[PDB]
């Protein structure tokens, strides 16, 4: 990409990655890491909290608790 | 043609039937063992010492007067008598409830095997 | 012809009771269990035979592991009987039959 | 363990004797073999692939030379019989001289001087194209397709191809890789005419649809492609012990039929009036969608699942809680089962997803489509060779002996001795033109004199011997074309087992 | 191994050869048919092109390759085929030469295409546009029944041929389909050959005196028999078990005249008159108490039918095949004009002929039921193409090779090239042409030489067409002589003589394959 020319050492780390979006800092300055070896996700659980049936809004918001 | 047909028809019967008496016979004894631990139940919970009409011969009940109501047989070996106590009975027994469980299972899948194969013998016999 | 299935009768007979002894084994492995976690709180007899008899402790032990032998005893004689009967039931199938066709 | 002068003699025997009639089968003007069979079995064809498989190869090489061949079968599938060509050639003219007069290497490294030379000199003589007008397309692909000699029927595959492969041209690498034939999905199908048949966005499926597959007509309503992770859970979070008696049944298809509720419900989000379930289809899953009021679809295959991903143009995810139109199912989407003949047919429209249609075939039988259907497989590779060089090179001669001189000059100048490889290579050009006599009827050393008098004043620019009507003739005038992608490539790929051949001294075991 | 370059054709040119020598007499009334045992170890005799090269077990690819491709035009014609591999080979040692003086196969190959195309316009040139009199058709008919039979044996079938094809012209059919039956009858001699406008079936069930003779037939076509069984058991339900065998004991026989006195019904309901016979047919058997209680009823019911009868009778009578019996009227069974169970020898032939649209003719021959009587079932089938030809085209001309000289005269005469390049394989092209008319007559007379210089100057004088008399051997009109070469039938060779030379004069590796 660019030119050969402008291939350059880096001082950090290359990652070929998937960058984050939806109003993720696209730079952090002196950040601690969380490097996960995990898929976050979500866990798929129908009820973990607020069991209680409200508004449909809330039977949903039993299974929001993943 | 059907002459094999009518010979496969009339065999694949028997085999359900032999297995089907099988298992059907393997949860009674198997539930004897649930129901030993169930009068092992009833038996600490009036006390030692109450009257026990216990099978005496044919037509008759023996009573007699109840003693350690942690007393039980455990029959293991061949025929060897092991006395128990009123928990070792529930587990023994619950092996043997399990063993005759798979015992039962085991037959359930050749009990079945010859009635849909026998099955499809009806249908070009007619057909 | 009659000399057919005698002999796989009395393979079939000592063939299922064989392997009663099997599950059996498994007890009379397990009865060494229950006894040996008896010390005397039961009271032990032996059923051995049809007089049920006051045993002690050693008797019980001593028993299960003579015990055993039932499963050691009818198990392996039976291997025997099973190809001793099977054999001659074997052989007597051809003779018989092809004379009354012939 | 056979090795050296006698193996690098040999290759070239190896190679050498398989092109000699494959030659004359080049160009429409073609002599076929004729392959008797120790069966018996009599084959008249004038194609390498076929004629590559059928014969007993009596050398490695010539197991090595299928292996080339087969890549441009595979690369392209356009100028087969002429991988092997220029490959022998390369060897045949100076390998022994050369290894005599001791080198592999040297000219090892003229193929690659030589190779660029002409790469160089095409982009010259191989002049841009207008994608922008189908017949200047078209006229090379009909070029291509009477290449094919099949004008009647094919000239229609023409059109079908080439509006599908304009259509089916998109990808994106970074470098934006200009048509994708992967993206590009024919039918195939009894009733209607190939005339009738044509091209609608996104990937038709035909293939996992001859019957009723989703529905038939769901007009918005969505398709769900499935990438999940959609799994019936034995539990409700965990997976517990299968299901073999009824208490299994009963508690765990209580927490089994509430994950699918979980998962399909938030299916039903997306508006789909289908579901094609390719992951965690299982018998509760698929059971739930027409619980959950959608059509739910079985067992299928994720390659449609992706052209589906190039159909409706979306993605595929395994996300469990996150379905949507974006995440699959993208545009409004068009999906009409449609029976074209007596199958019934998917046709996934309304692609979100760049150009990208794909091509509804229907012929009156399948075998008056199968006319179109190859040549339209033939011209895809030809319009994409169009697309992937947008320059249209002179083909034949005039692409041939304006490379030679070069060559020959470039030897001169350069007047080492790589000079006689170059010379071998300009030479070993020589012979598809002189082949085009040979398979003409005309003197070709006169016509290759007469060529070089082409080349001595034209630079032979359109000029080449015209095996067709063998004659000098302007292949711009002609109309006679080639990409020079293909052109390239069969070349570049001409150039490589050369180098192989040359570079392998010892066959062993 | 591989055969390289020249010798590749060079076995090419061979194979045609000796075969062309074989017929250049299987051609024409002179056409001497060939015989084959090892071709199967039967004893087979054949005269025509392309099947004597299926019948033989052909070793050689060359001929192994013909056989296929002169099917095509066999398919059409059948004459002609004895006739086309004589220009193909030939031209090969035509052209042979040329690249054994030196050239290219290419341009000669090349060559040949104008050459083609002026015969193919020659070809519409010469075709003359001829009726449909079915004399004109009787010569077209026997010149091809001529080529592959005797000439007596032409004249006294060709009326059946030309026959049949015009009640299937009533149809309109522009070609032969139904009337295609043929059926070859216990005899003596082959001499017997009747014409059926209607069918004929071949039995009368097992019962005599049905009334068999029936002149009202409306034709019951039945499938299913009357006959299912007698015993206990059904037709197809068979058992081993006693207790399911006491089961269908009692109405396995009723079942029978429940569909016995259907028919018996069936008749009073088609009839109410025993004067109209009314036929029952049956693919399978039907019970002789079945026949007799339809017989005493005048009832006549046919057993063990043909299949092809089945599709026969429902179509020509405008029949019906059933698979139940019940009760219908007359026309619910299709009417045959004319129905009589005809016994020759020992097995009664049911003629049912004219029957109501009678759209199945056929044309039977009585014979010794030898290969000789097969050897007559051809020309007539291949005749009936010829015919099929001429009912295909109206554009009908001379035979023996009258164009040939006309093609080979104007075609070489002119240079349709103009050039070398294309003259040169127009050269060899028009003069495989005259490799047939040539040799007939000098097979059969007068050698190649008169002839054609006869012929040619002949037509140079006419421009009629004038062909070989076949018994002389110097040309006559035929015209006039009645050989008639259909444009359908001499296209093809055209285009096969051509195509097939093309690719296989144009090989150079040969090699086993696999």
């Amino acid at each position: 990409g660019r030119s050969q020319m402008e291939s350059m050492l880096i001082s950090g780390y290359a990652l070929n990655c998937v960058v984050g979006s939806q109003g993720m800092p696209k730079r952090i300055v002196n950040a601690k890491i969380a490097c996960l070896d995990f898929s976050l996700q979500k866990t798929k659980m129908k009820l973990g909290v607020q069991v209680v049936i409200t508004d449909p809004e809330k039977l949903d918001q039993i299974r929001q608790r993943e | 043609n059907l002459p094999q047909l009518e010979m496969l028809k009339n065999q694949l019967d028997q085999e359900v039937e032999f297995l089907s008496t099988s298992i059907a016979q393997l949860k009674v004894v198997q539930t004897k063992y649930v129901e030993a631990k169930d009068c092992l139940n009833v038996l600490n919970k009036s006390n030692e010492g109450k009257e026990l009409l216990v099978p005496l011969t044919s037509s008759m009940y023996v009573p007699g007067k109840l003693h350690d109501v942690e007393h039980v047989l455990i029959d293991v070996g061949t025929g060897y008598y092991v006395e128990k106590t009123a928990e070792d009975a529930k587990d023994f027994f619950k092996r043997k409830i399990d063993f005759l469980t798979k015992q039962m299972e085991k037959i359930q899948p050749a009990l079945q095997e010859k009635h849909a194969m026998k099955q499809a013998v009806m249908e070009m016999m007619s057909q | 012809v009659e000399k057919y299935q005698q002999l796989q009768k009395d393979l079939s007979k000592s063939m299922s009771g064989r392997q009663k002894l099997e599950a059996q084994l498994t007890e009379n492995n397990i009865v060494k269990e229950e006894l040996a976690l008896l010390d005397g709180s039961n009271v032990v007899f032996k059923l051995l035979g049809p007089v049920l008899v006051k045993q002690e402790l050693g008797e019980a032990r001593a028993t299960v592991g003579k015990r055993l032998d039932y499963i050691t005893a009818e198990i392996k004689r039976y291997e025997s009987q099973l190809r001793d009967l099977e054999r001659q039931s074997e052989q007597q199938r051809e003779t018989l039959a092809q004379l009354q066709q012939e | 363990r056979e090795s050296g002068r006698k193996v690098q003699s040999g290759n070239i025997n190896a190679a050498k004797t398989i092109a000699d009639i494959i030659r004359t089968c080049l160009g429409p003007k073609s002599m076929m073999k004729m392959l008797l069979d120790p069966m018996g079995g009599i084959v008249m064809t004038n194609d390498g692939n076929a004629i590559l498989r059928e014969i007993q190869v009596q050398h490695p090489a010539a197991k090595s030379m299928i292996e080339i061949s087969r890549t441009q079968d595979e690369e392209v599938g356009d100028g087969t019989t002429s991988v092997i060509i220029l490959a022998g050639e390369m060897l045949s003219v100076a390998e022994h001289f050369l290894e005599q007069q001791m080198h592999p290497t040297v000219v090892i490294s003229a193929y690659r001087k030589a190779l660029d030379d002409m790469i160089s000199t095409l982009k010259k003589i191989s002049i841009p194209v207008d994608i922008s007008d189908s017949d200047m397309m078209l006229n090379i692909i009909n070029s291509s397709i009477t290449t094919k000699a099949i004008s009647r029927w094919s000239s229609l595959a023409c059109n079908i191809a080439l509006d599908a492969v304009k259509m089916v041209q998109f990808e994106e690498n970074g470098r934006k890789e200009i048509d994708i034939k992967k993206y590009a999905r024919v039918e195939k199908i009894p009733g209607g005419i190939i005339e009738d048949s044509c091209v609608l966005r996104g990937v038709m499926i035909n293939k996992d649809v001859t019957h009723p597959r989703m529905r038939r007509y769901i007009k918005n309503p969505r398709i769900v492609l499935l990438d999940s992770s959609l799994e019936y859970k034995k539990g409700e979070s965990q997976t517990d012990i299968e299901i073999t008696r009824e208490e299994d049944f009963t508690r765990i298809l209580q927490m089994e039929e509430e994950y699918i509720q979980q998962l399909c419900e938030d299916i039903i989000q997306l508006k789909p009036d289908v579901v094609i379930t390719e992951k965690g289809i299982s018998d509760l899953a698929q059971h739930y969608l027409m619980r959950a009021n959608i059509t739910a679809i079985r067992r299928v295959r994720k390659t449609d699942n992706n052209r589906i991903a190039r159909a409706c143009g979306a993605r595929i995810v395994s996300r469990p809680e996150e379905l949507r139109e974006d995440d699959v199912g993208t545009g409004a989407g068009l999906l009409e089962i449609k029976k074209i003949g007596d199958e019934y047919f998917t046709f996934i429209t309304d692609c979100k997803d760049p150009k990208a249609c794909t091509i509804l075939l229907r012929g009156a039988s399948k075998e008056i489509l199968s006319e179109v259907e190859r040549n339209l497989q033939d011209a895809m590779q030809v319009c994409r060779n169009v697309l992937l060089d947008p320059q249209l090179v002179p083909g034949g001669g005039a692409s041939e002996m304006a490379v030679a001189h070069a060559l020959t000059e470039k030897s001169k100048a350069m007047t080492g001795v790589e000079q006689w490889p170059y010379r071998a290579v300009a030479q070993a050009l020589e012979v598809i033109p002189r082949t085009l006599i040979q398979n003409c009827g005309a003197s070709t050393i006169r016509l290759l004199t007469s060529l070089r008098a082409k080349h001595t004043q034209e630079n032979c620019e359109t000029w080449g011997v015209n095996g067709e009507t063998g004659t000098l003739v302007d292949m711009k005038e002609l109309g006679i074309w080639e990409p020079l992608a293909v052109k390239l490539q069969t070349y570049k790929t001409a150039v490589e087992t050369a180098v192989l051949l040359l570079r392998i001294d010892d066959i062993v075991s | 191994e591989v055969a390289r370059a020249q010798a590749a054709l060079a076995v090419n040119i061979s194979a045609a050869r000796g075969l062309q020598d074989v017929l250049r007499t299987n051609l024409g009334p002179k056409g001497t048919m060939k015989m084959l045992v090892s071709g199967a170890g039967d004893i087979k005799l054949t005269k025509d092109g392309n099947v004597l090269l299926h019948e033989m077990q052909i070793q050689h690819p060359t001929a192994s390759l013909i056989a296929k491709v002169a099917t095509a035009q066999d398919d059409i014609t059948g004459d002609g085929t004895t006739s086309n591999v004589l220009i193909i080979g030939e031209l090969l040692k035509q052209a042979d030469l040329y690249i054994s003086e030196g050239l290219h196969p290419r341009i000669i190959t090349e060559g040949f295409e104008a050459a083609k195309e002026k015969a193919l316009q020659f070809l519409e040139e010469v075709k003359v546009s001829r009726e449909m009199d079915r004399e004109t058709l009787i010569d077209v008919a026997r010149t091809s029944l001529r080529t592959k039979v005797h000439a007596e044996l032409a004249d006294v079938l060709t009326e059946a041929v030309v026959d049949s094809i015009l009640a299937i012209k009533k149809q309109d059919e522009p070609i032969d389909l139904f009337m295609i039956e043929i059926m070859e009858m216990k005899h003596k001699s082959e001499t017997d050959t009747s014409l059926i406008r209607g069918l004929v079936l071949d039995h009368g069930a097992r019962h005599p005196d049905m009334k068999k003779r029936v002149e009202d037939a409306y034709i019951l076509t039945c499938n299913v028999s009357l006959e299912y069984e007698k015993t206990e058991v059904n037709s197809g339900f068979f058992y081993k078990s006693a207790e399911e065998r006491e089961k269908l004991v009692k109405a396995e026989r009723k079942f029978i005249e429940d569909r016995v006195k259907k028919i018996i019904e069936l008749k009073r309901k088609v009839c109410g008159d025993s004067d109209k016979g009314f036929v029952v047919i049956n693919q399978k058997g039907i019970d002789p108490f079945s026949l007799d209680a339809l017989s005493k009823e005048g009832i006549v019911a046919l057993r063990r039918a043909k299949r092809r009868n089945m599709e026969r009778l429902t179509l020509a009578c405008g029949g019906v095949a059933l698979n139940s019996f019940d009760d219908l009227s007359p026309d619910c069974l299709g009417h045959a004009g004319l129905v009589y169970e005809y016994t020759l020898g020992e097995e009664k032939f049911t003629f049912i002929e004219k029957c109501n649209n009678p759209r199945s003719v056929t044309l039977l021959i009585k014979g010794p039921n030898k290969h000789t009587l097969t050897q007559i079932k051809d020309a007539v089938r291949d005749g009936l193409r010829a015919v099929k030809n001429a009912i295909d085209d109206g554009c009908v001309v001379p035979g023996a090779g009258a164009v040939e000289v006309a093609m080979a005269e104007a075609l070489i005469k002119h240079k349709p090239s103009v050039k070398g390049r294309a003259q040169l394989g127009v050269q060899a092209f028009a003069d495989a042409l005259l490799i047939i008319p040539k040799v007939l007559a000098q097979n059969s007379g007068f050698d190649l030489q008169e002839t054609l210089v006869k012929i040619q100057a002949e037509h140079s004088e006419s421009g009629q067409l004038v062909g070989v008399d076949l018994n002389t051997g110097e040309p006559m009109v035929a015209a006039e002589v009645g050989v008639w070469d259909n444009y359908c039938v001499k296209k093809q060779l055209l285009h096969s003589c051509t195509v097939i030379a093309t690719n296989i004069l144009l090989v150079d590796e040969i090699m086993r394959a696999g």
